[PDB]
C-alpha cells in the first residue's frame, strides 16, 4: 500500500460526570502515536507528565498560570455547561425498544429447541432481559450475545433460551428498559 | 514592560493608492491581530493570525486588505487601493497564547488620512507666546503658550522643550484642533498649548523653552506641481530665553 | 455579533465614584475584557473576564460580570484625574476576534482649591504686534464658549497639573486676525466669573 | 447514573488530516467538517435543539497541526505502529425478506484513522443509500468507525465489506447473506 | 444554548 510513515497527534477533554453536575472531573489528555504524554487531572490541580515525551510540556502548561487558571475552573465554565446545553436530548434520551421472539429453527415438540428474543433500536443500554416459561422465571440455560452499539444512538441485543418445548407451555420474553413504566412482554406459544 | 510597536504615527495617501501598514508584534507572542477604528465609531476588528495562516477574517477583507509575515519581527497590513471611507486609526494587537484565553497587547496605532488630491496638505505655523506680567506677579507662576496654525491633515504631534529636554510637568495641549474655517470641510486646523513653569523659573534668562511640532505629510518621491513648498513630513519649532525684566 | 456602551462621553468630579455598562451576548460566552485607552496612547488591557459573577480588582478599577443576563459594570471608587480615559469593552467567543462597544469616554472635572480667575495677555517671542489671551485659575465649574466670530478663535477648557509643587489649573486660548479684538472683550461670550481680574 | 462527554481530536501527517467531534457515552453528538467549516449534527434533532461555533474547533486543529510537527522532532521523526482492525457485519434489526432494513459494518480497534472501506452488493460497489460516521474515539486511544447500508433482503442478492488499512496485508473482507 | 470547545494550547518548543 502506502509506505510513507506516519505521525500522529490526538488530544482529548474528558468530562466524568457523576449524579449530574454533583461531581464532576475533567481529563485534559494528550496522545502521540496512540501514547498519552501528558494529561491535566481536575482532581491533580496542574499539569503532569505520562511519559518522558510529556516532560516538557507539563513543565512549560504549569509555568502559564493564566491558562492554569482557566483549566481548573473549566469544570463550570466548560464541563457543566456542556451537560446542560445536551441534557434534554442526550441524559434525558428515551427509544422504545422493538421485542420480537422466534425459534431459532421450527423444532417439533418435546425435542431441544432454542428461542430467540431480540431487543432492538433503544436509547440508553441500560437494560434488563428476563424469560419466563409459566408465570416463573427461568434463570438456567440462558446466553446472550451481549450489548451492542449501533452507532446511532441505538442499542441491539439478542437474549437465547435452551428450551425442551411441551403442549401447554407459553414462555415470555420480558424487557425492563427506562422509556417504558411497566416491563415489556412478547409471548410465544409451543 | 514588552510592548507592541507600529511606524509610522500619522500618515497621508492619495485616493487609489497601495498603502503598507507596518507593525512589530511582541516577539515570543503566537496570535497576531489587526483593528481599525474610523472617526466616530467602534474598534472593528480586520485579521487574526497564527502559525503563517489566518484564522479569522472580516467579510470587508480579502477583496479590500492582505497580511504578509516576511521576518521574525515585522507583520504587515497592506491596502490594496485606498477609499476615502479608509480613514481610520489602525491598530495592531497580539496575543501570547494560542488558546485565545489571555489579553491582547495593543499597539499605539497608525492615523491614516486618504485624501483625492494631496493639494490641500500644509504643514503647521509654530508660535511661541511668552507669559503676562500681570501674572507673574498676581500667581507667582508663568504660562507659556504654544500656537500651531493652518496645518492640514490633523497629523501634528506637539511637545514641550524646557533646557533641551523633553517636559511634561505642567504641560496640557488640546485633544482636538479647531477648524480655521469651520463652513469648510478640508478646512486647515490650529492647535493650542500650556506650559506652566514658576515665575523664578520664567524669569532666569539662562533657561530656554521651545515648543516642537512634529507633523506628518508628504515624501520625497509624491509628486509636486505646485509654486508653494512641499508639505513634507517635518519638524516645525519656536522658541522663547527667560526673561528677567 | 453586537457589543453596546453607554453614555458614549461621562464627566465626573474628582473623588466622585463613577460606573459605567457594558450590554454583550447572552449566549456563546467564553471572555469579556476591558480595555483603559488614553489620548495619544495604547489601549491597555484592565481585566480578562472569564467566569461569571467573578468579581476583579485593579486598584480603584473594580468590574463585575453578569454572563446570563450579558452585562458588565466597571467602576472607579474615588476617581483622580489620572484616570481620564476611553474604556472600551470586547466580547470573545469561541474564536480570538473581539468585538468591541462604543467605549465610556471619561473626564474627570478637577477640584480646583483656591480657584483666582483672570484673563492675560501674552506677547509673541518674535512679534510685538501678534498677542494670544489666555483665561486661567477659573475653577471646574466655569465653562469657556466657542467664539461667534469666524475670525475669533477659542479653544476648551485644558487642565495642566504641575506635578512639582501640587497644583491643577484650567486654561483657555483665545487669538483673532482683526485687531478691534481686546482681552475684556474675548471670553465675554461665555459666563465669566464676577471675581475675574483684568490687568491693562 | 454516570455519563462521560469527550472532545476528541486528532491531526495525522503526511496525510495533512484533521478530525474535531462531540462524544456522549460512545455516540457521535456532532463534528466539525474542516472543508465546509460548518457544524454536523449526527442526528437533525440535535440542530433544532443546540448550537456550536465551528471557529472554536478550526482554532483547535491549526495548534494540533503546530504540536504535531513539534512532537515529531521531539520523537526524533518516530513513527505510528500499525495496529490493524476488526471489522465486524451485523444488521439494524432481525432480517426479514422483503421488509427494509439497514447493513452495519463495524470497523474496530485500530490506528492510524485511516481506512478505505467498501461496501459490495453481488461483488460490485455500492454507494446509493450510504452513510458514515468519523473515527470514534476508544479508551486505548483506537478508533472506532461505522458504515451503513440500507437495503431489502433477498436470497439472490449478497453483500461484502471490504476494509483496507495499512495494518493489514490483504483487505478484510466481511460477508453477509440471508438463511 | 451553544456548546464550548476547551481551547488547546501550543506545545514547548
Ligand atoms: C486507500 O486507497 C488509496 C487508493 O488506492 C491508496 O493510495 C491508499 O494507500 C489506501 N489507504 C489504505 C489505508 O489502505
Amino acid at each position: 500500500g502506502d509506505t510513507r510513515p506516519r505521525f500522529l497527534w490526538q488530544l482529548k477533554f474528558e468530562c466524568h460526570f457523576f449524579n449530574g453536575t454533583e461531581r464532576v472531573r475533567l481529563l485534559e489528555r494528550c496522545i502521540y502515536n496512540q501514547e498519552e504524554s501528558v494529561r491535566f487531572d481536575s482532581d491533580v490541580g496542574e499539569y503532569r507528565a505520562v511519559t518522558e515525551l510529556g516532560r516538557p510540556d507539563a513543565e512549560y502548561w504549569n509555568s502559564q498560570k493564566d491558562l492554569l487558571e482557566q483549566r481548573r475552573a473549566a469544570v463550570d465554565t466548560y464541563c457543566r455547561h456542556n451537560y446542560g446545553v445536551g441534557e434534554s436530548f442526550t441524559v434525558q434520551r428515551r427509544v422504545e425498544p422493538k421485542v420480537t421472539v422466534y425459534p431459532s429453527k421450527t423444532q417439533p415438540l418435546q425435542h431441544h429447541n432454542l428461542l430467540v428474543c431480540s431487543v432492538s433500536g433503544f436509547y440508553p443500554g441500560s437494560i434488563e432481559v428476563r424469560w419466563f416459561r409459566n408465570g416463573q422465571e427461568e434463570k438456567a440455560g440462558v446466553v446472550s450475545t451481549g450489548l451492542i452499539q449501533n452507532g446511532d444512538w441505538t442499542f441491539q441485543t439478542l437474549v437465547m433460551l435452551e428450551t425442551v418445548p411441551r403442549s401447554g407451555e407459553v414462555y415470555t420474553c420480558q424487557v425492563e428498559h427506562p422509556s417504558v413504566t411497566s416491563p415489556l412482554t412478547v409471548e410465544w406459544r409451543a | 514592560e514588552p510592548e507592541v510597536t507600529q511606524t509610522p504615527s500619522h500618515q497621508v495617501t492619495q485616493m487609489g493608492q497601495e498603502v503598507i501598514l507596518r507593525c512589530v508584534p511582541i516577539s515570543n507572542h503566537l496570535y497576531f491581530y489587526w483593528y481599525r477604528q474610523i472617526l466616530g465609531q467602534k474598534v472593528e476588528f480586520l485579521v487574526s493570525f497564527y502559525n503563517n495562516e489566518i484564522s479569522e477574517k472580516s467579510e470587508i477583507f480579502d477583496d479590500q486588505f492582505s497580511v504578509e509575515r516576511p521576518d521574525g519581527s515585522n507583520f504587515t497590513l497592506k491596502i490594496r487601493s485606498t477609499k476615502l471611507e479608509d480613514s481610520a486609526m489602525y491598530f495592531c494587537a497580539s496575543s501570547r497564547l494560542a488558546g485565545g484565553m489571555d489579553e491582547q497587547f495593543f499597539g499605539p496605532g497608525t492615523r491614516l488620512t486618504v485624501l483625492e488630491d494631496l493639494k490641500n496638505v500644509f504643514p503647521p505655523e509654530v508660535a511661541v507666546f511668552e507669559p503676562s506680567e500681570a501674572e507673574i506677579s498676581h500667581t507667582q507662576k508663568a504660562t507659556l503658550v504654544c500656537l500651531a496654525t493652518g496645518f492640514y491633515p490633523d497629523h501634528v504631534e506637539l511637545s514641550w522643550w524646557v533646557n533641551g529636554k523633553e517636559v511634561h510637568s505642567g504641560v496640557c495641549t488640546d485633544p482636538q484642533p479647531l477648524k480655521e474655517q469651520p463652513a469648510l470641510n478640508d478646512s486647515r486646523y490650529a492647535l493650542s498649548s500650556r506650559l506652566r513653569v514658576s515665575a523664578t523659573f520664567w524669569q532666569n534668562p539662562r533657561n530656554h523653552f521651545r515648543c516642537q511640532v512634529q507633523f506628518y505629510g508628504l515624501s520625497e518621491n509624491d509628486e509636486w506641481t505646485q509654486d508653494r513648498a512641499k508639505p513634507v513630513t517635518q519638524i516645525v519649532s519656536a522658541e522663547a530665553w527667560g526673561r528677567a525684566d | 455579533l453586537n457589543v453596546e456602551q453607554s453614555p458614549q462621553s461621562l464627566h465626573v468630579q474628582e473623588g466622585d465614584s463613577t460606573n459605567f455598562t457594558c450590554s454583550f451576548p447572552s449566549s456563546n460566552f467564553y471572555a469579556l475584557h476591558w480595555y483603559r485607552w488614553e489620548t495619544a496612547k495604547s489601549p491597555e488591557a484592565l481585566f480578562v473576564m472569564t467566569l461569571n459573577g467573578d468579581e476583579k480588582k485593579k486598584g480603584r478599577i473594580s468590574a463585575t460580570l453578569n454572563t446570563k443576563e450579558g452585562y458588565s459594570y466597571l467602576y472607579i471608587k474615588g476617581s483622580q484625574p489620572e484616570d481620564s480615559a476611553t474604556y472600551l469593552c470586547a466580547f470573545k467567543a469561541a474564536g480570538n476576534k473581539l468585538t468591541f462597544g462604543g467605549g465610556t469616554r471619561v473626564l474627570v472635572k478637577p477640584n480646583i482649591q483656591n480657584p483666582d480667575p483672570a484673563v492675560y495677555q501674552l506677547r509673541d517671542s518674535k512679534s510685538s504686534d501678534k498677542s494670544v489671551c489666555l483665561f486661567t485659575d477659573f475653577d471646574s465649574q466655569t465653562n469657556v464658549s466657542q467664539s461667534k466670530d469666524s475670525d475669533v478663535y477659542i479653544t476648551d477648557k485644558c487642565v495642566l497639573d504641575m506635578r512639582s509643587m501640587d497644583f491643577k489649573s484650567n486654561s483657555a486660548v483665545a487669538w483673532s486676525n482683526k485687531s478691534d479684538f481686546a482681552c475684556a472683550n474675548a471670553f465675554n461670550n461665555s459666563i465669566i466669573p464676577e471675581d475675574t481680574f483684568f490687568p491693562s | 447514573e454516570e455519563h462521560v462527554i469527550i472532545q476528541a481530536e486528532f491531526y495525522l501527517n503526511p496525510d495533512q488530516s484533521g478530525e474535531f467531534m462531540f462524544d456522549f457515552d460512545g455516540d457521535e453528538i456532532f463534528h466539525v467538517d474542516m472543508a465546509k467549516k460548518e457544524t454536523v449534527w449526527r442526528l437533525e434533532e440535535f440542530g433544532r435543539f443546540a448550537s456550536f461555533e465551528a471557529q472554536g474547533a478550526l482554532a483547535n486543529i491549526a495548534v494540533d497541526k503546530a504540536n504535531l510537527e513539534i512532537m515529531t522532532k521531539r520523537s526524533n521523526y518516530t513513527p505510528i505502529t500499525n495496529v490493524p482492525p476488526e471489522v465486524t457485519v451485523l444488521t439494524n434489526s432481525p432480517v426479514e425478506l422483503r421488509e427494509p432494513n439497514v447493513l452495519i459494518c463495524f470497523i474496530d480497534k485500530f490506528t492510524p484513522p485511516v481506512v478505505n472501506v467498501t461496501w459490495l452488493r453481488n461483488g460490485k460497489p455500492v454507494t446509493t443509500g450510504v452513510s458514515e460516521t468519523v473515527f470514534l474515539p476508544r479508551e486505548d486511544h483506537l478508533f472506532r468507525k461505522f458504515h451503513y447500508l440500507p437495503f431489502l433482503p433477498s436470497t439472490e442478492d449478497v453483500y461484502d465489506c471490504r476494509v483496507e488499512h495499512w495494518g493489514l496485508d490483504e483487505p478484510l473482507l466481511k460477508h453477509w447473506e440471508f438463511d | 444554548r451553544f456548546y464550548k470547545t476547551l481551547r488547546a494550547e501550543q506545545a514547548s518548543q
